[PDB]
């Protein structure tokens, strides 16, 4: 009634800073391992290249 | 789960029947164990099968060691298949209650009848052999899966507060391990991110060090049972049993890939019997799998390669983080519109604090500056 | 621990919180019974009991 | 100040001098129990609990109080 | 502004304590007496430093009401005992505790006789318990 | 199955008595919960008020119990010893003399070791009766 | 309404957690702060010439 | 989430406390309440003569020979003893009688 209830209330500051750093930390990560891809498609001038061949140009 | 009048009748109908069920299963068990035992005083380390010694460098106390007390038998498929295995432990588990159910009648005679009563009216330490249909085994399940709830939490806390408040880890990967190591059951935690904690652990407690209180937990969390509890090295040997088995079948499963060919209610005991999957989840084979493939790869190669498994203290954290459930949070927001202090509106202000809110009010800059005022003039004053 | 609250300045200001009203009325219960053993254990009426020598504390302890 | 082993708790200033010479003070916003504020005699102007009830009065009370309970057995004795 | 309590303190000044950067500090350099923000708090100087915090009324900027599934956890389990269902009992409890030990001390002081007596007008001289009844062959 | 271990099985509605203990809670809190009541060890508050207020009462409650119950016993028993060794002899004097008798013994307890020593020595050639008076 | 913090202290405390300081893991967590534009700019590349290489 | 100091009741908060956190302790006194039952349980009555009494014992009453009176009463109805027996008496019923007629 009197003890642990005084040393849970005492508890309860440190723990909320503490699990809002983390949560502030995992947010964190979710924003630093997001990178922009840009991707590389085969070039038109070989395709056009290869259609003079076929040509036989 | 607290008692009941039906779970007192369904007992008291069964327990015949259960009793004779028990016996049978004593009877293939002890052959099973006979099996293994022979293949392990033969094919055994000399360390394992001679119980090396391995004490404590504080108090010189003799404990299990994980890397010389434990040896996972990779031939143990040509003796023994799987179902055996699994068979063996459920026996285990059942074998204890009733040996200790047993023994408080032996030690009070005929005094334990009500005690009994007691006892049938809660399926959380009967034998799963009480139960005769798929109703009854279902609410058994849902019982010991109840206790694993009620007591998992505390030995997580436990070592994580003992952890975090006597050390800290050393290297960011370590930090990270640790964190995650201990997130609740909503989140899916990556054995690859969290195997590192098992090595940190290791430099901090053994399995050998292992405390009697956290082991007392860590058997409640098991549903192994704890009273009397006695000396450390008693359950302490029964978890060390408990796990050497799970780990000869895991490496026989691993290496013969049965969990794939495995059926969905196999594979769901398979996973609950290494307190991965609760049945009151009601998980698809999609997450049994998942679960244990991410077990098997905490795991990790050296499992398979030596058979030597992480550090068991994480290992049990690991898998018994499955049943710490996010924080039960009931009531629509609404309710946060209410008062709580209405009752003393009635007393009203007296002259402290009307003093404190003119005070520290939004009058506070005016206020601060008068006395200040006031202050510095009578100093000047009395100089 | 004696970190606050309400602390009157002089004594006239005793009556501003109850509880301070009723901390002078024990402080004027205290010191005025001092005056009253004065006037009633100094009396010139009051006689030493004519047995006092018949027994005494001292005889029944010793 | 201090009454006995009880001290007056102070509040501790919080603005610089420069922000502090830059505020305007209008005592007349301020509530009428708090005018003039001295922080060596706050509660001045307080007003009473019980109206015309001095605190010498209630000393006397007790004092009343003392002599009654010395004194009535010398008035209205009673046998053992 | 009402007069109801705030977080609870210990009579601790927060700027000096072993915990303190768990609680945030504000623009005029004083940390808050709890884990939310506070605008308005102060320190006062008795024999000893501690933090007050003087509610009042500021408006903030409130963010609309989130849909129940997002914050609501239906994890409650029959052992669970909520902290107001807990307070509500401790209430009751201590109401009821406060009105016997009232009574108690009200008969202690005021009704219940010591003991032997001397003249023998107040209070029990003691007797026997426990003698045997019906047992001739005890003697 | 007959009793739960559990404090969650309620024996009453939340409602039960809710205003009284409304106003007994407001009677707690109003003083306590409060930022300078910081206690030490939970026995010594901050609040002076609860020091003015619970000094003086524990102080008279006490007081009142001594006189009316333990030194009542000593002043009966200097009566009855010095007045015949009976109850049924002081009963035999009017309430005035057992007045005097009983403020004669707070004059004693009031001398206690500093004092006149002829209060209980008799000093010789006094004419009072002495310890075998009664005898 | 902030669940999560008192099951975590109610169990410490049952399991004889008595103290109320961390110091080890706010030391941990003490510096933690979402980054700026430019630290983020700084990470991505840093991420963009790993994933290249 | 369970604990025992919020969700056990009273008594069995009780029994955990004092037997898997303070079972040694609890042992301890219960073998100091034996020993002070055992050895520092009993009171002369010239022990309670002399300390027994807040004033003094009251020796113009003896209120401790009232209660061996009412106890020996009590005791010798109740069980139906007879006192006037040779043994209590050292002597035969018609010397009694003898004595009665001298004295
Ligand atoms: C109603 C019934 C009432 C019953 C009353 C009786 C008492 C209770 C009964 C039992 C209660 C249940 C629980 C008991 C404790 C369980 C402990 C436990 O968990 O052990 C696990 C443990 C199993 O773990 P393990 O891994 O297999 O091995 C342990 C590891 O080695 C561990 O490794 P380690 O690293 O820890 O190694 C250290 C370990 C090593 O030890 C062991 O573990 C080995 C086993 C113990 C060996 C003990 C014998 C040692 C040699 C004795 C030599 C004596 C010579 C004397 C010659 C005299 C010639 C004149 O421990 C020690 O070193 C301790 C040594 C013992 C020291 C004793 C000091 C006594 C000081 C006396 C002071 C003065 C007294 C008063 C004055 C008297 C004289 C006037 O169990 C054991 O080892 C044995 C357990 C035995 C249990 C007790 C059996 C009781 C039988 C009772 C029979 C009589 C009944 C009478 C009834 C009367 C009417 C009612
Ligand atoms: C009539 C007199 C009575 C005397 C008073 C008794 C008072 C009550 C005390 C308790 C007595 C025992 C109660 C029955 C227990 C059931 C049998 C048993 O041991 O189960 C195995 C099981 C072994 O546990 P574990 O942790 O797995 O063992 C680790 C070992 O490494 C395991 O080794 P492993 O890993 O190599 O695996 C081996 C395993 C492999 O086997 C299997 O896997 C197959 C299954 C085998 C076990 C099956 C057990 C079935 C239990 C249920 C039975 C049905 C109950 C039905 C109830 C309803 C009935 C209507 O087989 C075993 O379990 C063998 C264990 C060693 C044998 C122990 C028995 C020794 C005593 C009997 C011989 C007495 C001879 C007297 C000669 C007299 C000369 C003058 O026993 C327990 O669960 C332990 C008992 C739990 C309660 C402890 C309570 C405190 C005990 C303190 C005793 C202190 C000394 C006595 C004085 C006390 C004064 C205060
Ligand atoms: C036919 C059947 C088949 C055959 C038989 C088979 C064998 C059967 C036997 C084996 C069964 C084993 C399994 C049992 C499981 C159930 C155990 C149990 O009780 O569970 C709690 C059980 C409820 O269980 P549940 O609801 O299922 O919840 C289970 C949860 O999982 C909660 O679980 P948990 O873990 O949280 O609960 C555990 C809790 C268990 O404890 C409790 O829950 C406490 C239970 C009692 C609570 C009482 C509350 C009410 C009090 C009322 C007071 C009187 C009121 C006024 C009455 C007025 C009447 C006119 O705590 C403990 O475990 C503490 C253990 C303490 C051990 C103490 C050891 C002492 C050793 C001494 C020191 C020695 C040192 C060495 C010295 C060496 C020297 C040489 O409690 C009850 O049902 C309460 C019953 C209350 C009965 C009425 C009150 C007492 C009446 C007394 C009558 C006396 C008559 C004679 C008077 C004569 C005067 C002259
Ligand atoms: C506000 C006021 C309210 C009222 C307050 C009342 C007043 C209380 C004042 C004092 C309270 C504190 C006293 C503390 C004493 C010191 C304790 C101490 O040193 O403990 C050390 C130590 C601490 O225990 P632990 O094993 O470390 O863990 C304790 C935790 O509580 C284990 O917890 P856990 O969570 O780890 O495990 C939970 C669960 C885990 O589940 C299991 O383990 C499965 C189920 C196990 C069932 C039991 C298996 C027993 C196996 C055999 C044990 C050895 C027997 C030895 C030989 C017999 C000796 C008699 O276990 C249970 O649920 C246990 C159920 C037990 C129910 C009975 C509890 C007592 C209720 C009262 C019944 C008796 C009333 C008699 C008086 C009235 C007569 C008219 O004790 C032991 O080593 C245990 C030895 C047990 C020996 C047997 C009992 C000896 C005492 C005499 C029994 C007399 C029976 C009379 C029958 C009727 C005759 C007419
Ligand atoms: C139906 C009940 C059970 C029946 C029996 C069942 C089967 C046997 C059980 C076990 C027997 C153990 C035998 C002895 C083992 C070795 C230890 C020893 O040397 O013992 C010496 C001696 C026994 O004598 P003995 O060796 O058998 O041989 C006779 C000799 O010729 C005598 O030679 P001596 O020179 O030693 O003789 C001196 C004197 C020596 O006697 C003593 O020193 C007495 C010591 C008593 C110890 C009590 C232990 C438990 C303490 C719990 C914590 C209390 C904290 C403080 C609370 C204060 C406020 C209440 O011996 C006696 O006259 C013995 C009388 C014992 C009567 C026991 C009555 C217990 C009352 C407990 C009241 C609790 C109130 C709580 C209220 C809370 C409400 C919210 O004392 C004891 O053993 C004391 C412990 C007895 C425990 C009995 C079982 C548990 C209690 C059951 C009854 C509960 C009643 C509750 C009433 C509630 C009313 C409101
Ligand atoms: C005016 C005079 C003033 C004198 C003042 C003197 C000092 C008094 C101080 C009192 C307060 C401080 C007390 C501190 C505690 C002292 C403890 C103490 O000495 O107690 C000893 C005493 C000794 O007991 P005992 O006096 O009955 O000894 C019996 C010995 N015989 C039979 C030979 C006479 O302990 C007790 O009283 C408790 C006994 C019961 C509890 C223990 C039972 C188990 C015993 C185990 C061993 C034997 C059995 C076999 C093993 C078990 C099998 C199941
Ligand atoms: C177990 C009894 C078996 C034999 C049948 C006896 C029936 C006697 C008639 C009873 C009529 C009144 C019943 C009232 C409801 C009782 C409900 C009850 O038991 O609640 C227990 C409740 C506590 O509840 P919790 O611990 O919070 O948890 C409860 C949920 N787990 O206890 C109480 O509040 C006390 C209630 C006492 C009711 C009276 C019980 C009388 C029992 C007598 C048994 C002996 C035989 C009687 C034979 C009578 C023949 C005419
Ligand atoms: C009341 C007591 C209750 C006891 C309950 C438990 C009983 C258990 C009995 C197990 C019996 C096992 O049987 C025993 O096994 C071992 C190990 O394979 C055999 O051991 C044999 O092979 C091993 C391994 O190569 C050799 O080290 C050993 O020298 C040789 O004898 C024994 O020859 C056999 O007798």
């Amino acid at each position: 009634d009197i003890m642990v209830p005084s040393f849970v209330y005492n508890k309860l500051p440190v723990i909320h800073f503490l699990q809002e750093k983390r949560a502030e930390q995992k947010l964190r990560r979710v924003l630093d391992e997001t990178y922009t891809e840009w991707t590389e498609e085969l070039d038109q001038a070989h395709v056009t290249d290869a259609i003079t061949r076929s040509l036989n140009i | 789960m607290q008692g009941s009048w039906s779970v007192l009748k369904k007992n008291c109908s069964n327990f015949f029947p259960g009793l004779l069920a028990f016996a049978q299963q004593t009877q293939e068990a002890y052959g099973i164990w006979l099996r293994i035992y022979n293949r392990q005083q033969k094919y055994g380390p000399t360390d394992f099968v001679e119980q090396s010694e391995t004490f404590s460098p504080d108090y010189h106390k003799r404990f299990h060691s994980q890397d010389k007390n434990m040896w996972v038998d990779k031939e143990l498929c040509t003796e023994v298949s799987q179902k055996e295995v699994a068979r063996l432990m459920t026996y285990k588990l059942d074998m204890w209650r009733m040996a200790h159910c047993a023994g408080a009648l032996l030690a009070t005679g005929g005094y334990a009848i009500p005690f009994g009563l007691f006892w049938l009216a809660n399926d959380t330490w009967v034998p799963s052999s009480f139960n005769l249909t798929g109703e009854e085994l279902r609410a058994w399940r849902e019982a010991q899966d109840l206790y694993r709830y009620r007591s998992a939490p505390s030995y997580l806390t436990d070592t994580k507060w003992h952890f975090d408040f006597h050390a800290y880890p050393w290297n960011e990967t370590q930090e990270r391990a640790w964190d995650d190591l201990f997130e609740k059951n909503d989140v899916r935690r990556d054995p690859k991110v969290v195997r590192p904690a098992a090595e940190m652990y290791d430099g901090f407690i053994k399995f050998e060090l292992i405390r009697r209180k956290s082991l007392r937990h860590l058997c409640r969390s098991m549903n192994i049972p704890t009273f009397p509890m006695l000396a450390r090295l008693c359950n302490g040997t029964r978890v060390r049993d408990y796990w050497n088995l799970a780990w000869c079948e895991d490496y026989m499963v691993i290496t013969q890939r049965l969990h794939e060919s495995m059926t969905d209610e196999e594979l769901y005991d398979y996973a609950w019997r290494r307190y991965l999957a609760p049945y009151d989840k009601n998980l698809n084979r999609e997450q049994l799998m998942e679960r244990v493939e991410d077990y098997f790869e905490f795991l990790g190669p050296d499992f398979v390669a030596h058979g030597k498994a992480p550090n068991l203290v994480i290992l049990t954290n690991y898998v018994l983080g499955y049943y710490n459930d996010p924080a039960y949070l009931e009531g629509d927001i609404s309710e946060l519109d209410k008062n709580d202090y209405d009752h003393l509106a009635s007393w009203g202000k007296d002259a402290f604090l009307r003093r404190l809110e003119f005070e520290n009010g939004p009058l506070r800059d005016q206020v601060e500056a008068h006395t200040q005022r006031l202050l510095a003039e009578r100093a000047a004053i009395a100089k | 621990m004696l970190l606050g609250g309400f602390v009157p300045r002089r004594f006239s200001q005793f009556n501003r919180d109850p509880c301070w009203m009723f901390f002078i009325f024990s402080v004027g219960f205290w010191l005025g019974e001092y005056p009253a053993m004065m006037i009633k254990y100094n009396a010139r009426d009051l006689v030493y009991d004519p047995h006092r020598y018949v027994w005494s504390h001292h005889d029944d302890h010793h | 100040y201090n009454m006995l082993v009880f001290r007056d708790p102070k509040r501790r200033p919080q603005l610089s001098e420069e922000e502090r010479a830059k505020v305007v003070v209008n005592q007349a916003e301020w509530p009428e129990e708090f005018k003039d504020f001295d922080p060596d005699d706050p509660y001045k102007n307080s007003p009473e609990i019980i109206k015309g009830m001095s605190s010498w009065n209630l000393f006397l009370w007790g004092v009343e109080c003392a002599f009654i309970y010395q004194f009535y057995e010398l008035v209205f004795p009673k046998s053992i | 502004v009402g007069n109801g309590p705030t977080f609870s303190t210990g009579g601790e000044c927060m700027n000096t304590c072993d915990i303190q950067n768990a609680f945030p500090m504000n623009d005029r350099g004083v940390r808050s007496s709890s884990p939310f923000q506070e605008p308005n708090t102060a320190i006062y100087d008795s024999y000893l430093a501690w933090t007050y915090f003087q509610p009042m009324d500021v408006h903030i900027e409130k963010l609309p009401a989130p849909e129940a599934k997002y914050y609501q956890r239906h994890t409650k389990k029959p052992w669970d005992v909520s902290s107001t269902e807990l307070t509500e009992i401790q209430s009751r409890k201590k109401y009821f505790q406060t009105l016997g030990y009232l009574v108690a001390f009200i008969y202690l002081y005021f009704l219940m006789p010591k003991e032997k007596s001397f003249s023998g007008l107040s209070g029990p001289d003691g007797h026997w318990i426990m003698l045997p009844k019906g047992r001739p062959e005890l003697f | 199955v007959l009793f739960s271990t559990y404090r969650s099985s309620r024996l009453v509605s939340k409602e039960f008595l809710h205003g009284p203990v409304m106003r007994f809670r407001a009677l707690g809190e109003y003083y306590f919960q409060r930022a300078w009541n910081g206690t030490l060890n939970w026995a010594l508050p901050g609040e002076y008020r609860l020091y003015a207020v619970m000094i003086p009462f524990i102080y008279f409650y006490h007081r009142w119990h001594n006189d009316h119950t333990l030194d009542r016993d000593h002043v009966e028993k200097a009566m009855i010893m010095r007045w015949g060794g009976t109850l049924e002899d002081v009963r035999k004097l009017s309430a005035k003399d057992q007045l005097r008798v009983r403020c004669f013994t707070d004059i004693e307890k009031l001398y206690s070791a500093y004092g006149p020593k002829d209060t209980y020595l008799q000093p010789p050639g006094d004419t009072l009766p002495g310890k075998d008076f009664y005898r | 309404w902030c669940p999560e913090v008192r099951d975590r202290a109610e169990l410490e405390v049952d399991i004889t957690g008595w103290q109320w300081w961390s110091p080890l893991e706010e030391r941990r967590l003490l510096p933690v702060r979402l980054r700026s534009v430019n630290e983020v700019r700084e990470i991505m590349s840093k991420t963009q010439a790993k994933k290249s290489a | 989430v369970y604990t025992r100091w919020k969700c056990d009741r009273l008594p069995v908060f009780q029994l955990k406390l004092f037997t898997q956190e303070y079972p040694m302790h609890a042992a301890v006194g219960i073998f100091t309440i034996i020993f002070l039952w055992k050895h520092m349980s009993h009171c002369s009555e010239e022990t309670e003569r002399k300390y027994g009494w807040w004033a003094g014992y009251p020796y113009w009453r003896d209120p401790i020979a009232r209660r061996n009176e009412t106890k020996y009463k009590q005791m010798i109805i109740n069980n139906d003893v007879d006192i006037t027996h040779p043994k209590w008496t050292g002597c035969s019923v018609e010397q009694l009688e003898e004595l009665s007629r001298v004295v």
